[PDB]
RNA sequence: UGGAGAGUUUGAUCCUGGCUCAGGGUGAACGCUGGCGGCGUGCCUAAGACAUGCAAGUCGUGCGGGCCGCGGGGUUUUACUCCGUGGUCAGCGGCGGACGGGUGAGUAACGCGUGGGUGACCUACCCGGAAGAGGGGGACAACCCGGGGAAACUCGGGCUAAUCCCCCAUGUGGACCCGCCCCUUGGGGUGUGUCCAAAGGGCUUUGCCCGCUUCCGGAUGGGCCCGCGUCCCAUCAGCUAGUUGGUGGGGUAAUGGCCCACCAAGGCGACGACGGGUAGCCGGUCUGAGAGGAUGGCCGGCCACAGGGGCACUGAGACACGGGCCCCACUCCUACGGGAGGCAGCAGUUAGGAAUCUUCCGCAAUGGGCGCAAGCCUGACGGAGCGACGCCGCUUGGAGGAAGAAGCCCUUCGGGGUGUAAACUCCUGAACCCGGGACGAAACCCCCGACGAGGGGACUGACGGUACCGGGGUAAUAGCGCCGGCCAACUCCGUGCCAGCAGCCGCGGUAAUACGGAGGGCGCGAGCGUUACCCGGAUUCACUGGGCGUAAAGGGCGUGUAGGCGGCCUGGGGCGUCCCAUGUGAAAG
């Protein structure tokens, strides 16, 4: 018996946490700036949308998000932000959204 | 090429969907004879442009829903309930032919 | 990646392998892309070995990886030849 | 270029009509018999259970160590301590383990087939092109220290490297939001804003190789969708509420009730829904004049499954046969707390069965994984083994030899048959002996040359001392079925409706060509029969190609719904139909 793709299996347990991570940190601070916006409070919103917007594209540098989920989140992110903000705002911060 | 099908709208009873028979021709595989066999496709209509009667034209798309694999593509010519009539009553005539009794 | 590989072909002691384009991950002797040529390792004909340069240059030029016994057939044909 | 019919209902006849035979086929099995070889082929049953060995790894040219050596330094000497090198062990890290191999349980389904769609998508490694890799920081194993456990193993504490993780920078570029433009269902371009890169290693070292990063593309592989086709039962007729559609959201590489909240009330069915039975589909295979019928072993393609059920993690890819979790059945270990397992991989065991093989040889070849390479790993595979299981080839002799031996045999007792058969004469010479003895292998590699083209060289055979070649050399296995008609082949004797034959007709109640034996004969021959099953004959479901007064078959009659069918002339269209071109129609067969 033992054998060593025990060794994959250890690895895949790291990489699992690695990922879990990442992913919560996003929804974290997705729903952040979505909250931020959603208050009008344009200028702290697009602050931390961009933080998002950052750790998005870094999960997708490796294995974690990759190809196009990581734009579907982004495009996602900018439209509720840009949307909740449809509530008296003018993007202040002007962080991430093309006026 | 995205199949193209023209049929009559039966149903109209739905919302942004029309339900398009298709109907066909074709000699029996074995008994030569020509025979019409039908179908019955829901099509798209986002702007709820076509009734009963229409015959329209039907272009394979990409799913727009379960069932939905249809858009309707343009208008052939309209009114003409001879064709919805013989769905309805061909519909109605399924009362007759069960367990249960039935005025069809 | 897709290679350039030889599918066995003869009978019991009767090897006639086929020199065939496919991916690397099928049966030696499943479906290939493209046939490009044939080889009779014991010579049993003054035709033991065919193989149609123009289309061995085609593959190689879009990525095939031949195997060590491929190229060295498909080079006795001049395919890489450029003199 | 392709088509044969026969027996059997009557005293006899014609017809109707069923049954039966002649032919071909099979992953066969059974009986009697059994010599050689090539090539194929072999659990069709319990997808019952499985002992044992083997079936997936590989990288020291990504990294740091432990144990065991050998050697060299610092030093006046010891302790101590620095470096180099060999072996070995796992660890971290990477690529592979999503292939290859197995089985058809499930599935009547976009599962498969065929033709298309993706402006709804993905694709590691390979190929082409563009641009690039500046700086900083961090942790966890190994190892060291300690703790709980019978074990499986598990908990804590400390240290440390990297092509391990993170930050900042550069932004070719690319991603996203908004706008505009071209396209037109999410395609392409553009502008502002925001966001995102990198890994190092090796030397035939101060360049070149292996590799890293972002992007455009190629190639290959794949997801999803759609038209059409795909068995039996209507003694299954109604079915449905995630159901049908919409809006919003979630989810995914991506469309979609895929999933969720809310709204609408739908959707499906006799052109057979729903329900039940059965079944993996195909290329093909068998049969048939064809149309068609039957079928799907082997090989090739697709699908599905990996003790039964569910689930997700890691990944380019899996919901993952030899990865993980839980429930269930079971086997196993147990210090009873609790653990370990899953041959539908090769081989083998056991069970079931009428029945299905070697616990073999090799990685020499082809193919695959990893590695710069050497090379390691490959029960893929290449071979050998067992079985007349199939196909083909071949042998058990060749020529001469009485108007005809012996025996057996029938006999109108005179003869007739076995029989040129034998004996015997001569000739060859399967077996077996001796000798030689392969093709399959030339690449990788190394040298020259640019690590290129090209040239040169060396290593390498499991099969196998086998094939084949040459010399020597013995006449040296035969069987099985049948002989009433169909159906090729008849006599004696025994038996006496008995014993028994028998495919269908039918034989046997004392002269039986039909039972049993014998002689003889016919047929085929390393086989011959038998049983089973498929197609044929069977125009015996009839499309080609049938019928219903009395043979089986007209509805008891009518009214009429769907449906089927539709007079004469002209015109439009051009769906059916026909024509031309073209694409597709994998390989095998
Ligand atoms: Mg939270
Ligand atoms: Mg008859
Ligand atoms: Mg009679
Ligand atoms: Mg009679
Ligand atoms: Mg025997
Ligand atoms: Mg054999
Ligand atoms: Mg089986
Ligand atoms: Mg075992
Ligand atoms: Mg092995
Ligand atoms: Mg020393
Ligand atoms: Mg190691
Ligand atoms: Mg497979
Ligand atoms: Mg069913
Ligand atoms: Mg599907
Ligand atoms: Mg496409
Ligand atoms: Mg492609
Ligand atoms: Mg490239
Ligand atoms: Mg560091
Ligand atoms: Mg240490
Ligand atoms: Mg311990
Ligand atoms: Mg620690
Ligand atoms: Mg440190
Ligand atoms: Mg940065
Ligand atoms: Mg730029
Ligand atoms: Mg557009
Ligand atoms: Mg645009
Ligand atoms: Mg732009
Ligand atoms: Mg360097
Ligand atoms: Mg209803
Ligand atoms: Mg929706
Ligand atoms: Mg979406
Ligand atoms: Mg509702
Ligand atoms: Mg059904
Ligand atoms: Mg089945
Ligand atoms: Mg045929
Ligand atoms: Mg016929
Ligand atoms: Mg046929
Ligand atoms: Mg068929
Ligand atoms: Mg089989
Ligand atoms: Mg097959
Ligand atoms: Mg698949
Ligand atoms: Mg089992
Ligand atoms: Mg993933
Ligand atoms: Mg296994
Ligand atoms: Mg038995
Ligand atoms: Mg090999
Ligand atoms: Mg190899
Ligand atoms: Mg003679
Ligand atoms: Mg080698
Ligand atoms: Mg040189
Ligand atoms: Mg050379
Ligand atoms: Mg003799
Ligand atoms: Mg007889
Ligand atoms: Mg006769
Ligand atoms: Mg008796
Ligand atoms: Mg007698
Ligand atoms: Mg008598
Ligand atoms: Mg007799
Ligand atoms: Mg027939
Ligand atoms: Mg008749
Ligand atoms: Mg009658
Ligand atoms: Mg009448
Ligand atoms: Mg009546
Ligand atoms: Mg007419
Ligand atoms: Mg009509
Ligand atoms: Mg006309
Ligand atoms: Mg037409
Ligand atoms: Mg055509
Ligand atoms: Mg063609
Ligand atoms: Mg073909």
């Amino acid at each position: 018996r033992n054998l060593s793709a025990l060794k994959r299996h250890r690895q895949s347990l790291k990489r699992r946490l690695r990922n879990k991570a990442k992913k919560s940190a996003i929804k974290t601070l997705s729903k952040k700036a979505v909250q931020l916006a959603q208050e009008g409070k344009a200028e702290e919103a697009l602050k931390i949308m961009r933080k998002a917007e950052s750790l998005i594209d870094k999960a997708a540098k490796g294995s974690t998000l990759h190809k196009n989920a990581a734009a579907r989140r982004k495009s996602r992110l900018m439209r509720k932000v840009r949307q909740l903000l449809e509530a008296a705002g003018a993007p202040l911060i002007g962080g991430g959204l093309s006026a | 090429p995205k199949k193209v099908l023209t049929g009559v709208v039966v149903s109209d009873k739905m919302q942004k969907t029309v339900t398009v028979l298709v109907e066909r021709q074709f000699p029996h595989p074995l008994y030569g004879k020509v025979i019409k066999r039908s179908k019955k496709y829901l099509a798209h209509d986002p702007e709820e442009k076509y009734k009963l009667g229409d015959v329209v034209e039907i272009i394979e798309s990409r799913p727009i829903s379960k069932r939905k694999r249809f858009r309707v593509l343009r208008l052939v010519e309209s009114g003409r309930m001879d064709l919805v009539e013989k769905y309805l009553i061909r519909r109605q005539n399924y009362q007759s032919l069960s367990k249960r009794g039935g005025k069809a | 990646m897709v290679k350039i590989r030889l599918a066995r072909f003869g009978s019991k002691h009767n090897p006639h392998y086929r020199i065939v384009v496919t991916d690397a991950r099928r049966k030696r002797d499943g479906k290939y892309i493209e046939k490009i040529g044939y080889y009779d390792p014991r010579k049993t004909t003054p035709d033991w070995l065919k193989v149609d340069v123009e289309r061995a240059r085609y593959w190689l030029s879009v990525g095939a990886q031949p195997t060590d016994t491929a190229r060295r057939l498909l080079r006795q044909a001049g395919v890489f030849r450029q003199e």
